[PDB]
RNA sequence: AGUCCCGUGGGGUAGUGGUAAUCCUGCUGGGCUUUGGACCCGGCGACAGCGGUUCGACUCCGCUCGGGACUACC
RNA sequence: AGUCCCGUGGGGUAGUGGUAAUCCUGCUGGGCUUUGGACCCGGCGACAGCGGUUCGACUCCGCUCGGGACUA
């Protein structure tokens, strides 16, 4: 993917990447291998890849090619049986060090061969039903998931672990909770470090996620590392994890709960004693979401104008992610009236994340409450969103969303707050 | 000894500690430090089939970390920042100043590191410059490439749990500095090793101990690669070359014959034991068993001196006491050791040895006297076939020694994490009409012009502090007191900090010889 | 503010709150003190107060109401002076128990009444600047706050304490951060729990506040309570502190380090040693902000049409809250692109919070930077909110911005991240 | 007596726990725990001295990472009114002809004692103008309350009191009826019917359960609780041996200003006096000292009460603060010690005839400060009886505890909306009320072939609902007791 | 190679940048030896060597000759 | 008010839903007491009271009353 001067030095040779080609400066002259140009990077630079291994850039103002070489395009039973679908999330790979370019891998095999642990653990069954970065998904593919998971817990599976990206794998993790209703386990994964490094916690992701699939928490979950050591993962309830850091292997908390379980590739430790066993339901798929659904930070200066283009705009609900308790500014009582005289639902939750909202402190709340804000107890944020996104399709009528969202319905409200839930 | 006649070629790599305010890819200062640990970090490296299960095991290890000493990046929790602009600016100049060419775009790389010293499975490395060359009155010597890559962290301990690193020095810049592989005459390796160290000193570059390190590769026609490691005294490089070319020689020597007599080696362990089941020597008998092996037609040659000092059973002890032993009783050198002749011969007898060749006997516990058995056999077929590439490391005299075998070729991928640097031409030149003078000339150009007699200015530069620095007085308080200081005091605390003030307060009321009493209180 | 039928038939018998009526129904006759009623309430019902104390509702539909009464410091110089503002924080009151109504109060005396304490931490000046609850807290009173202090300060005050509310408290010490340079400490404070409670936090806050104002620790802060224990209190850099919790008395904790002291009634233990020592620094204030700045919480589904809106409003600048390590859709790329060739700043900062952003890891980071986005070190998403509307208050030249924002000006951005920085 | 004459004004004021899934205002279970609390949280109340005060407001609560939330530790706001109690708090007030509340406010009843967490009660009336009959008249019942229990304490230490917070926040009704009774007989019949309807519906059984407190008064006498009258049908005695203690307390004071009587706080080291005596309690004693009582002779030990006398009191109030019990000129000519002694406490204190001496054989430092307070009570003789908060002894007569209640401040409690009692689900138990232990015995009986005691049995061991008949009866009655074996 | 210690009359033993070195031992003049010794006056004889700093260097800094301790692939 | 034990010949001490109770000791018949003690064969004499449950309850359940322990 070069371009300008570059692309035009290089094509006026008749060259292409992987041709090792000999280029001449006035006083230098190199012999490697063309590499492809990241986008980003601008051109009069060739990337070439020296004999040394070392990939370098090469000024061609003044250069002059040659080239040298042409590219080259070279089940026991007694075990449970484990689905791995990827997302798009990679939980394992292989690189090509002829060319200095990692290469995903998402197969039965490919896991095995990075994995081989997992022979004693289940039998692996792993296809990669779509792939988008966990940046880019939206709530069309939360259902495509639940669709997709749904499918192999469908044909025989006793347990289906989604390897997600981390970015929003909790987001992800909710949609599929409030979707999806299972008589096996569900675990999400993905690594904060790439998998093709040596030291990418993929691994025992994975092989921690796929103990999990076989324990008796069905419900749908979230299990990363526990710290920073290589030795633990927390079994996270899917309706209450967090990504709560940009990079730690321990980015992933357990929000207003403590992790459900403790993994090991070797087993299950079970702190959570209060979940859906596993055959207990029934397989059902509740794929219906509504696409449409505000989602907004309340923060100081935010104009009611955001609030109503959303309105204007069709849209069938609003999550609001208010201040400490359950507020946002009184200039927004008006337009959140407007919102309810429209038959749009309005929802409340706090951007501390730990807590419970109790709109009815303060008058700010009440007044709020006054115009048909719905509190949501305890419930996070972006789960509070998923959810929405969720109810308003199971229904249009606008006191019924309102019902569901106080309805606790995969464990995203809990009753009570623990001393135990805000450790630092 | 005719170095172009044995075909020996010479290499040298160089590798030097820079010194700048952060390190490479993190902000973390480059100093390290003794306090204890604030947070021990267990981990996991990653292969790539009955193994996989014994080699995970020896991947375990345990990362000291700091709080304020070190951040997320040493530890692989928070992805790599950009190149450091003050590391790429000495080396770049160190590079020009070896008249090589930069690079026009400098790539960050992962040289694959399974070892343990890096913290996430590699090395980031880049390449500064290349075609390169020096001077020397042997000859004008090539230099073929600088690079800029991260120090590892360091050992601290080995336990039932593996190896323990602390990632203080994991990120220090450092520059390899690689020469021409075939070098061919001694006296030259020398030269150039001094002058890259002369040229090294006159930059931003760390002085003191772990500092530099510098390996030489010998080599020699129908003998093999060797890497020698650590070779802190240049003016030992010729000794231990020419040293080197003798093992390699008198191996090869006894490669010969052993053709010459058709040697075989037989893996064939023997359990030796109840021949010593009254012996005269407490090293056997206090010894849990023991085994023996032969070596047909290996006699007279196990014993035979390789190197002023060592013998080829030497190289097999050393082969051999890996995985645990003391050191191997053998044939050429055993009819001593506490040991009679009577028992010499009820060996040989034992183990069904003729009396052409030889035994080698191991007085240990039966489970590892195996495995040590297994290698001494290992040295023993490369006997047969010569001299084998090794890293050895150097001795106090100019032997060497086994260390392990030869570092595996290089595997290398794209480190994306980091950007791209490019070298803009216009900043690469405000440098190359600016290098550095080298320490010979910084002692004459100030001794020149500031009166300081040569020893005076030889310290000056020699500590750092011509800088710094009745001109006579000023230096003969940074190269003689401040040194006084390091035996009573601190002095550590800020060039330029007291010394501005106080070298002030010398121009009234304050005897010159009142200094060093002054600035010390600080 | 009764209404309705309440009002019709309270009226049509002349009788206001506080006066002692007697009400007689067809099974029952109360008499007590009428007290006002909240509006959120709905009429039909008299809030009384009987003579036992206890406050009940009683229906008037079959009522008949009667009236039965007619409604009815020292100086000791030695020690340092400290000015305690009042922005509509109120950590310390008084109650009237012949209404039930509790009532503020912020007098350099009342503050004495009800914290003798104080009397021999420093000389108490206690103004009450304004008005106005955090909730509803907006980028125009920031400055009228950073006028209010560099008022006191300048007037001569060794010390300078905001009573401020808590859900907003952040952003607003984040905004006179950037707005004050000071040569003595500047502490925001206030109460989880209403000052009217015998548990308030408000009296240890308020005397460890002062406490600190008194310290060496120069720059603007906020000193809360360090525990649910009422023992100490941690003196937060203000750039560097975020209201976590929806009530705990601990919900104060800094996010991208760690607290700057430990204070007590009786002395600061100073933990951090790096800060803006006393006299080092001259009172400057830059009073200006640009109250227009887009605070963009990113998230899957969100639609590039919202950013427009906010170009189209005339939005000067947007900082956008992406997920982890600093990404958001590339459905938004265009947009975001769109917003550079007008001139408008981008910022990026990341949802979880804790930790540092890196576009460069990955391709969606990278395009975004591509697009011109800025990104904020470990910045938290309010802080480099509230700094994109100081920053474009001080400036319009787009460039500069970008290089204001990465600017660390008041200890916003960290270089290093220190594990002791993710306990859990 | 002729209570009517002394001018007699009794009332009860009891307090029933409500056994409710969850509490209050909270969700935690509302079942106490001896297990080890998870975590401790240290805690200061605040008045509105302020010195001694405020060290007097340390205090330690006991939380649990399950059965406690953060309501219980004043860390989360209190959750809307439980639905369950303000069910059986109505049914309660209905069965006791009460007139339900239109509208339920929660208020704070004003609580600086360390009990909860928050510095107040959280307290609702919930019905009002209540009445029951008894052969001596009908007697009225002003109010019914709903509030949250108080936290348990459980240890004392140089840092403060420590409280649990498992019993905190448990529902609670108070009932409170006319202050004017004049028949302790009636009093008696009042508490044993509000027992039999309490016992008809959702109610805790078992221990600190019930909790009844009756407030004896006498005219020209004075205003006086009796704190857990544990056994009713001792009713009638405690109050008869109370309004006894009044009477007599009121010719103890006149006495006392007849001679003038003065109460001098100056302690005598009397030791010496007792360098060999015949009393093991002293002779073993560390320290000794001694206070006297002008013109006190002779009312020491007065019996004021069937079986106690002032002194008793005395020795009550210098109980506290450490000591066995003082020893006092009225019974000092015994105990153990003779005369030639008696007259030489007498004389080393400087006494007359006419006055008396208290003395103290114990460890000097506390002997100093409970002869302070028996100078404290004897000074509180001389102005008479006082309101004061008493227990009732295993017999009927009662001992000093502490002063009377302060007038209960109260406002409201805003973070608890309010409760509007729907009159169309109000009658939905108007019209079903639960029948009372009595009814239910019978009904059993009369339709299930039970005898007497099995259906007694039955009721008291509430198993009724569970329930050949007299076998599903008799493991239900008579074996799953032996279970609890 | 790095850090570092020691090198004082003939024998041992202290201690020190200064107008310069401690006793025992050796050797020698006298006194007292009622022509031993002991004791009392007094003599002889050292700072390892070259530089640099210094007003002056065994004494601070460096290099040698001499002995040594310690560390010398991660 | 609580919960837990005990409440057995005159006194003591074991033992028990069942065709119901131990020896010690007191009292008293006979013998021997080589005509006192005392030993030796025996006799009189109990399982607190009212219920319920039971084919039959002291021993199961409750309740009176009495002795004992602990808990608030
Ligand atoms: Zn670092
Ligand atoms: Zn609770």
């Amino acid at each position: 993917s070069y371009q300008g001067r570059a692309r035009k030095f290089l094509e006026s040779a008749s060259i292409d990447v992987g041709d090792m080609v000999l280029v001449e400066k006035p006083d230098v002259t190199y012999e490697g291998m063309v590499l492809d140009r990241a986008d980003d990077a601008d051109d009069r630079h060739i990337v070439l890849k020296l004999e040394n291994g070392y990939n370098i850039g090469v000024e061609i103002s003044d250069a002059r090619i040659e080239l040298l070489e042409k590219g080259s395009e070279p089940e026991d039973p007694e075990l449970p049986d484990v689905s791995i679908i990827s997302t798009g999330g990679t939980v394992a790979s292989i690189i090509d060090y002829r060319t200095g370019a990692v290469h995903p891998a998402f197969t039965a095999d490919d896991l095995l061969r990075a994995n081989p642990e997992l022979l004693d653990i289940a039998n692996i069954r792993g296809r990669a039903v779509f792939n988008i970065l966990s940046e880019n998904m939206k709530p069309e593919y939360w259902v495509e998931t639940a669709r997709a998971v749904y499918g192999e817990i469908k044909d025989g599976a006793d347990g289906v672990v989604v390897a997600h990206g981390t970015d929003t794998m909790h987001y992800t993790s909710a949609a599929l909770s409030f979707m999806l209703r299972t008589p096996v386990p569900v675990v999400f994964t993905g690594a904060q470090r790439s998998s093709d490094r040596p030291s990418s916690d993929a691994s025992l992701n994975i092989q921690c996620s796929v103990r999990a699939a076989t324990s008796e928490i069905a419900e749908v979950t979230v299990c990363m590392h526990a710290t920073m050591d290589d030795l633990s993962c927390h079994l996270h309830r899917g309706v209450k994890v967090r990504k709560m850091h940009t990079s730690r292997r321990d980015t992933f908390r357990s929000m207003n709960a403590l992790p459900l379980a403790e993994v090991t590739p070797d087993g299950i430790k079970i702190l959570e004693e209060n979940y859906r066993k596993r055959g207990s339901d029934e397989l059902e798929l509740s794929d219906r979401v509504e696409e449409r659904v505000a989602f907004i930070k309340s923060y100081p200066g935010i104009s009611p104008d955001i609030i109503k283009w959303h309105l204007d705009e069709g849209y069938r609900g609003i999550v609001i992610e208010g201040t400490g308790l359950g507020h946002c500014p009184d200039t927004l009582i008006p337009v959140i009236g407007e919102a309810h005289d429209m038959g749009v639902p309005v929802a409340m939750t706090s951007q501390c994340l730990n807590g419970r909202v109790n709109m009815n402190v303060y008058s700010t709340g009440r007044r709020l409450l006054q115009a048909g804000v719905i509190p949501c107890d305890d419930m996070l944020p972006e789960v509070a969103y998923v959810k929405m996104c969720w109810v308003l399709g199971q229904t249009d009528d606008p006191e019924m969303a309102r019902e569901m969202m106080r309805e606790n319905i995969a464990g995203e409200i809990n009753e009570r707050t623990s001393i135990a839930y805000f450790r630092g | 000894m005719d170095w172009e006649k044995v075909g020996l070629k010479m290499g040298l790599e160089i590798h030097q500690q820079l010194d700048t305010e952060s390190k490479l890819f993190c902000p973390c200062r480059t100093e390290l430090t003794d306090s204890e640990p604030d947070h021990d970090i267990v981990r996991n490296l990653r292969p790539t089939r009955a193994a996989f299960e014994e080699a995970m095991r020896k991947l375990h290890f345990h990362y000291e970390n700091y709080h304020e000493e070190t951040c997320l990046v040493e530890a692989d929790e928070e992805p790599p920042h950009p190149l450091n602009p003050e590391a790429l600016e000495i080396a770049v100049t160190i590079a020009l100043l070896l008249n090589m060419r930069v690079v026009d775009e400098f790539h960050t790389m992962r040289k694959q590191v399974i070892d343990g010293s890096n913290t996430g499975g590699f090395q980031r490395t880049g390449l500064v410059a290349t075609d390169g060359h020096l001077e020397t009155p042997q000859g004008t010597v090539k230099i073929e490439n600088l690079c800029l890559e991260e120090d590892a962290a360091r050992r601290i301990r080995e336990t039932g749990d593996g190896v323990v690193f602390r990632l203080d020095r994991l990120g220090i810049p450092l520059v390899e500095i690689t020469t021409d592989p075939s070098m061919s005459d001694p006296q030259q390796l020398r030269e150039v090793a001094y002058q890259i160290g002369q040229i090294l000193r006159s930059t931003r570059v760390k002085r003191g101990l772990g500092t530099i390190r510098q390996d030489l590769n010998i080599s020699i026609r129908d003998g093999a690669r060797v890497e020698v490691k650590g070779v802190q005294d240049l003016d030992l490089i010729p000794e231990i070359v020419e040293r080197e070319v003798k093992r390699q020689l008198s191996l090869v020597e006894i490669r010969d014959t052993l053709q010459e007599r058709g040697a075989v080696v037989e893996d064939k362990i023997f359990d030796v034991s109840e021949v010593f089941a009254d012996t005269e020597s407490r090293i056997i008998s206090s010894a849990e068993s023991v085994l023996a092996v032969k070596l047909r037609g290996f006699d007279g040659l196990i014993g035979v001196e390789i190197q002023p000092g060592r013998r080829l059973g030497t190289e097999m002890a050393d082969y051999a006491k890996k995985r645990g032993v003391s050191g191997i009783f053998h044939t050429d050198e055993l009819p001593a050791y506490g040991i009679t002749e009577e028992e010499v011969r009820g060996l040989r007898d034992a183990v069904g040895a003729s009396q052409g060749d030889a035994v080698v006997m191991v007085a240990h516990e039966r489970v590892t006297a195996e495995n040590a058995l297994r290698e001494v056999i290992r040295r023993a077929e490369m006997a047969i076939q010569g001299v084998p590439e090794e890293t050895r490391k150097a001795l106090p005299d100019g032997n060497t020694q086994y260390l392990r075998p030869l570092p595996t070729s290089s595997r290398m991928y794209l480190e994306t994490d980091i950007p791209l640097f490019r070298i803009e031409d216009d900043l690469l030149e405000g440098i190359r009409r600016n290098l550095p003078e080298l320490p010979s000339e910084k002692k004459e150009r100030i001794m020149r012009d500031y009166g300081l007699s040569e020893d005076l200015a030889s310290q000056l530069v020699k500590r750092n502090l011509v800088d710094e620095f009745d001109t006579t007085v000023i230096a003969s308080l940074l190269a003689y007191t401040l040194r006084e200081l390091r035996r009573e005091g601190h002095d550590v605390d800020g060039l330029g900090l007291d010394e501005l003030r106080d070298a002030i307060k010398l121009l009234e009321v304050g005897k010159i010889s009142k200094d060093a009493l002054r600035d010390i209180v600080a």
